[PDB]
């Protein structure tokens, strides 16, 4: 069948029994950095299964009155395993991704949602003079989330988050362009996203550089009808792809 | 001393001119090139991507995610409107802010087909069905599904394929259109009619949504580069 | 050693291009590289569908 | 709040001068300072829109100057038509502060 | 509007038991968790249990977990509270609040209070 | 579990001063929030997800803090925030509230 | 690059489903209108030309203008270069997360007359230089300063009543390509600034006037304008709908979607 | 281009007034209007602002209890509602358009409000 998936990485497999395709990228699929394109001389750690597996967040609950969420993802997987661990001892790391996110409700549900990954996402600030702090921005594989109103310019150091303009001051129905998948309550189960390393440079330090980021909007609200179940949840796991590691140190 | 003779348009600074300039860095060591995923060559490939259109613009819909949101029931009337807009892909604030109206806002001529795709987002146990129609210049509007018919027209049956595409063809005197509102070069009208109803089980509500995209055919062209008119400054940003 | 970069953009003649500069980044723009993959946008899809076939099946 | 002052509130110089009018902060502002000018029959224009750029339509007689907690304005050859009431404001913090008014007039 | 109307103050004898409501209307029922907590006369709030009201399904705390019983009543919009054993340290009120999901709907918080029914006992 | 320890317990200030008001976890909390409780009525939900103010809150309240350490911060002390102020975890361990800071004018 | 051209149609009652799609694929459609409806044979002629990256961003425009002004000591003009002060250029070069170009400057240098005080003023032709100071190099301090030397800075001079200036600058960057949006910090520690700001090293450009200060005083004004050739152009991007705010930055006040008609079916 | 605001209005104190200030010359949706309070014998004041987008207001903190903004997108005007006047509330208050991030470019000609019997 078209409908039916399972991915294998690592000690890690995930099935499903209702999908779409899945959308690889711009095209292209993970893999290392070659000997014409390097800079770093040194040689680079590859785990390769250690890493490279499925790694599962946080459970967020999709109510009827919700506006989005988002996370990040060099950040997401800052604590996760002994992909964590090889980002604390090193300098530089590049990397791909595979997400899947999973939502699954009854015939009698109805609701759709856009599953969109973005690269180079600067977020803006409430304030029109600062930049918004660190833990605005991101938490570690907890998701922060959109409004369907204003935040006030009295607030300092705060994302705006008024979903219309998907926080960077644009069109959110314009966010089609970037590779993206929905998930329709009535058709599609869930949404699997392969990424490729997309940057500027060939390898990045992963602490202080977020060059993804997953945003998932609810275009058309949860609704059901009295009996049916309430409580939705929405889950989101991400496998590393091809990660490797240069500049080895101490711990930070 | 070759003798020469310096014509009009000397000493001129025209802003798209292709002349050769002396380099004021001589011998300098540009950094190697990578492979960077997603080269866009033409800017008529990013014109050809969906993007969802604000057919509800309510005023008080603009300022939410409700702008996108085609709401749907299960009437008693028969043949009732759904929704329709002129089909100014450039000049109608229906799809004036789209992918593919923010590109024909920086040139002056377009032409060629336009795709709109609709998409069932309600319950799984929903059935309807739908005409989507297309009605060109030289008449009104169309007010009723039997004026609307007479056009061209799909009639879109919801199940498991969720979507339906509804092709506007290109159908015009001259082999350009103008981007600003012009009456010469008008192009029609675009709605949308139930025909027959959304019938749902018990336990289901009866309100659904509908989601609409649009995008560009493989004939699609445009013309004229000038200045957007949706950016503005009056001091220098600093 | 001036090049035949002839073709002039015409609807439905030659013109004559010498380099006086010993660096690249001093010649003319491009503005005759038409190339187009669209593909990367529109169909970023791993299984390749059809368009007579049903998407789901 | 940050606490724009202007300890003048009233200057006096004769045509064909060089005033200075000068406005102190409370804390940093960063040079995000701003300068309006108010004439008589109650219309206010905006003249130099950071500590020195001068908006369009102003003569270049004003100039604007300064860094960190004290800046200045200048009008190096005073006219009839630049006898009018003159504030500072800051862009830097929320709420948008002005400070006190300070008026022109004629030395004798 | 959102408004969670608790029942009125009494008092009961020490070892007798008590039954607390928490009739809440405005929304929908059975979307979102009922929250007891309570609060003595001088001390600070403690945490006693939620009740599910799609599925009656509770979640007590360990220091409450034989002398406090949630129920919960679909057709009237009521939740109950029956307390068991009550003491000299039951002089203090209680709270219902609202709540939806246990952390995956924890973003809002309990956003919608009770009024506070003070039970004691005396003679 | 996860304990939630607030200081100061007492906290005296002047009207018109800004003050700060801290609390530590245990280990990590998903969300953490911020009650106002004047004495003889319920508790307010005020500040909530560390951030976020509730519908009513003057814009002198603000939130902070990540991962162990969170806060709470009024820039200029008004006359009428003389209350008691308790934090509440939302985390995978069962729920816990603080402990009640208390203010009161100088 | 001629677009393709429709193909003759017939009526049709088969099992296949051209209008039928799903959209929950992340994938548009690939109709044409010769699918359907009936059609006819035309052959199109239509380029897609003016539509490249390279005709669409190789034109002049307008990034700074610098006033300087002759008598006055410190009368001199500075510039740090970005392109992220004006309106146009900024959203042109915006909906791209990376670019490649090399670049072509022109600058347009005019004068004014001051009010002096002598009687009959009469100045000759004004002589201009405009020097380029990279990262680390000594800047001016005052007009007569030591570092208008230029032995190693390049620079232009330029005398008025000519054709204007004009040079051509490589791709200068650390990285692979030119960097429209950046989401992190300088820092290691995730504190101090972010966004895009951490990227920009470019230089300064002074601008000041070598003839003397002979009588009367004179007011110059040079507008700087930059034209991407050779381009190359990455991972496409939204456009901006809010109005920028600052430079730095990509803050913002928000806005609605679109603006708003009366309902849902009025034309 | 410009902005034009009401006359002068007179009330007693207790009661209410509302001023105007109607834009033209540019898209009224996409700018934010603030607006500016002078005593006679003091400096200038901020107020708040209105987002005519999507009809959000932000106040300052001397003036949240009192003043009331709103707007409409047909007539492209914006009001302002003072209430519960006291002898104080007597100044001149202007419109102001607000470009960039602290910039005021455009201004209105002031009403002038008197609080007596
Ligand atoms: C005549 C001497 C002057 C030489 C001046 C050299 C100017 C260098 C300009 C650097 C190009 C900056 C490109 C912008 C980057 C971006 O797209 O974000």
């Amino acid at each position: 069948s078209d409908r039916v998936r399972s991915i294998t990485l690592g000690n890690s497999t995930i099935t499903t029994q209702e999908c779409a395709n899945v959308v690889v990228g711009y095209g292209v699929w993970p893999e290392y950095l070659k000997d014409n394109e390097a800079t770093a001389e040194d040689q680079p750690t590859q785990p390769d299964v250690a890493t490279c597996r499925f790694y599962t967040l946080e459970s967020v609950q999709w109510m009827k009155n919700s506006a989005g969420w988002w996370w990040k993802l060099p950040d997401a997987l800052s604590q996760m395993g002994l992909f964590g661990q090889n980002m604390q001892y090193h300098y530089l790391g590049r990397t791909g991704y595979t997400i899947h996110v999973q939502c699954n409700a009854s015939k009698f549900h109805q609701g759709c949602l856009l599953v969109v990954c973005v690269p180079e996402a600067e977020m803006g600030c409430s304030n029109l003079n600062n930049t918004p702090e660190f833990s605005e921005l991101s938490g570690g594989d907890s998701a922060r989330m959109f409004t369907d109103t204003q935040v006030g310019e009295s607030n300092a150091k705060k994302v705006q988050t008024a979903v219309w303009n998907a926080g960077m001051g644009v069109g959110v129905g314009n966010l089609t362009i970037f590779p993206h998948q929905w998930i329709n309550l009535r058709t599609n189960n869930s949404a699997t996203l392969v990424m490729p390393y997309i940057n500027s440079v060939p390898m990045d330090n992963m602490f202080r550089h977020n060059n993804l980021t997953l945003m998932i909007i609810p275009f058309v609200p949860l609704n059901y009808s009295e009996g049916s179940s309430p409580y939705v949840p929405i889950t989101v796991t991400i496998a590393p792809m091809c990660a490797e590691y240069n500049g080895l140190r101490l711990a930070s | 001393g070759l003798p020469v003779m310096t014509t009009p348009g000397s000493t001129q600074f025209l802003t798209s001119d292709d002349f050769q300039s002396p380099s004021a860095m001589p011998q300098f060591d540009v950094t190697p090139e990578m492979q960077i995923p997603g080269r866009v060559n033409n800017l008529m490939e990013i014109a050809e991507v969906d993007s969802v259109v604000p057919v509800n613009n309510t005023e008080d819909n603009v300022s939410s995610l409700k702008a996108y949101q085609i709401p749907v029931q299960s009437n008693s009337d028969n043949g009732k409107q759904v929704f329709g807009f002129p089909l100014q892909p450039g000049a109608n604030n229906v799809l004036n802010r789209t992918l593919l109206g923010e590109i024909l806002n920086y040139y002056t001529h377009w032409s060629g087909s336009i795709k709109l795709t609709f998409m069932f987002c309600g319950s799984a146990m929903a059935t309807g069905k739908f005409l989507l129609a297309y009605s060109p210049p030289g008449a009104g509007v169309p007010k009723n599904r039997k004026d609307a018919m007479l056009g061209t027209h799909v009639i879109w049956d919801v199940g498991l394929q969720s979507s339906c595409v509804l092709c506007v063809p290109w159908i015009s005197q001259t082999h350009y259109r103008y981007v600003v509102e012009d009456e010469y070069t008008a192009a029609g009208y675009v709605t949308c009619w139930y025909q027959t109803n959304i019938v749902v089980p018990a336990d289901v509500q009866s309100s659904c949504d509908i989601l609409c995209f649009v995008s560009a055919c493989n004939d699609f062209s445009v013309r004229m580069l000038k200045d957007t008119p949706f950016i503005r400054q009056d001091t220098f940003y600093q | 050693m001036g090049a035949q970069v002839s073709t002039q953009k015409t609807g439905a003649i030659h013109y004559t291009n010498i380099n006086y500069y010993k660096d690249a980044a001093s010649n003319s723009a491009n503005r005759q590289d038409f190339t187009q993959d669209p593909g990367k946008f529109t169909e970023p899809v791993k299984d390749i569908m059809v368009k007579t076939m049903p998407a789901l099946n | 709040d940050i606490q724009m002052t202007q300890t003048k509130s009233s200057l006096s110089a004769s045509l064909g001068d060089r005033v200075t009018i000068s406005c102190r902060a409370s804390q940093d502002i960063s040079n995000y300072l701003n300068w309006y000018q108010q004439k008589p029959d109650g219309s206010v224009k905006l003249l130099i829109y950071y500590t020195s750029t001068l908006h369009s339509g102003v003569p270049s007689r004003f100039s604007g100057s300064g860094s960190g907690t004290d800046y200045s304005l200048t009008i190096n050859s005073l006219e009839q038509e630049d006898i009018a009431t003159y504030f500072c404001q800051q862009g830097n913090t929320f709420p948008f502060t002005f400070g006190g008014g300070t008026k022109l007039e004629i030395r004798r | 509007e959102i408004q969670l109307q608790q029942s009125g103050p009494e008092l009961v004898k020490p070892g007798a038991s008590v039954k607390v409501s928490c009739k809440a209307s405005g929304y929908s029922f059975t979307d979102y968790n009922i929250y007891w907590v309570k609060q003595s006369h001088g001390k600070s709030l403690e945490w006693i249990g939620y009740v599910d009201p799609y599925n009656g399904n509770t979640n007590y705390n360990q220091k409450f977990k034989g002398k406090a019983t949630l129920t919960v009543d679909k057709s009237s919009s009521t939740a109950f509270m029956h307390l068991n054993s009550l003491t000299s340290e039951v002089s203090t009120v209680y709270y219902c609040a609202r709540g939806g999901g246990y952390y995956g709907g924890g973003y809002y918080g309990m956003d919608y209070w009770g009024q506070g029914t003070s039970v004691t006992v005396s003679s | 579990q996860i304990v939630l320890s607030q200081s100061p317990a007492i906290l005296s200030a002047s009207p018109g001063e800004k003050v700060t008001m801290t609390c530590r976890a245990s280990s990590s909390v998903s969300y953490l929030h911020w009650y106002q409780q004047k004495p003889g009525s319920s508790p307010k939900p005020w500040i909530s997800a560390t951030s976020n103010l509730a519908s009513g809150v003057p814009a002198r309240f603000s939130g902070s803090g990540s991962g162990t350490s969170y806060s709470l911060t009024i820039s200029r002390v008004e006359a009428e925030d003389a209350a008691t102020y308790y934090c509440q975890q939302w985390s995978s361990n069962p729920l816990s509230f603080g402990g009640g800071t208390k203010l009161e004018l100088k | 690059a001629r677009v393709a051209d429709t193909i003759s149609s017939r009526p049709t009652n088969s099992e296949s489903i051209p209008a039928l799609t799903a959209a929950e694929t992340g994938h548009t459609s690939q109709v044409v209108p010769s699918d359907t409806m009936q059609t006819r044979h035309v052959k199109n002629y239509h380029s897609r030309s003016e539509s490249s990256i390279e005709n669409f961003l190789c034109r002049s425009a307008c990034v700074y203008y610098a006033t300087y002004t002759n008598n006055s000591k410190k009368g001199f003009a500075e510039w740090v270069i970005n392109t992220r002060q004006v309106a146009q250029l900024r959203r042109k070069l915006e909906l791209f997360t990376y670019l490649r170009f090399d670049l072509e400057l022109t600058f347009v240098i005019t004068s004014a007359q001051q009010p002096s005080t002598a009687s009959s003023v009469d100045a000759p032709v004004q002589t201009h230089q405009i020097m380029y100071v990279p990262p680390g190099g000594p800047v001016p301090t005052k007009v007569k300063d030591y570092a208008w030397q230029t032995s190693t800075n390049p620079s232009v001079f330029w005398t008025e009543g000519n054709a204007p200036p004009r040079m051509s600058i490589p791709f200068i960057s650390i990285g692979n390509a030119y960097s429209c949006f950046y989401d992190g910090w300088t820092q290691f520690s995730r504190n101090g600034v972010y966004g895009i700001n951490t990227l920009n090293n470019m230089g300064t450009l002074y601008m000041r006037h070598v003839n003397e200060a002979g009588q009367g005083p004179i007011k110059s004004t040079v507008r700087i304008y930059f034209k991407p050739k050779h381009v190359k152009a990455w991972v496409p991007r939204p456009p901006r709908l809010c109005q920028y705010e600052k430079q730095k930055n990509v803050n913002f006040s928000p806005i609605g979607v679109t603006t708003s008609r009366t309902d849902i079916i009025t034309t | 281009v410009q902005l034009q605001q009401s006359a002068a209005e007179l009330a007693r104190p207790g009661a209410s007034v509302k001023m105007s200030c109607k834009a033209s010359g540019y898209t009224f949706t996409t700018y934010t209007m603030h607006w500016v309070k002078q005593r006679p014998g003091q400096g200038l004041e901020w107020i708040g602002y209105i987002n005519p987008s999507s009809r959000y207001t932000e106040y300052n903190q001397k003036f949240k209890d009192k003043t009331t903004l709103t707007a409409d997108k047909s007539s492209s005007t914006a009001y302002m509602q003072l209430s519960s006047l006291t002898f104080e509330d007597s100044a001149v208050y202007y419109c102001a358009r607000r470009s960039e991030a602290d910039r005021f470019v455009y201004w209105g000609q002031g009403t002038l409000v008197t609080v007596s019997a």
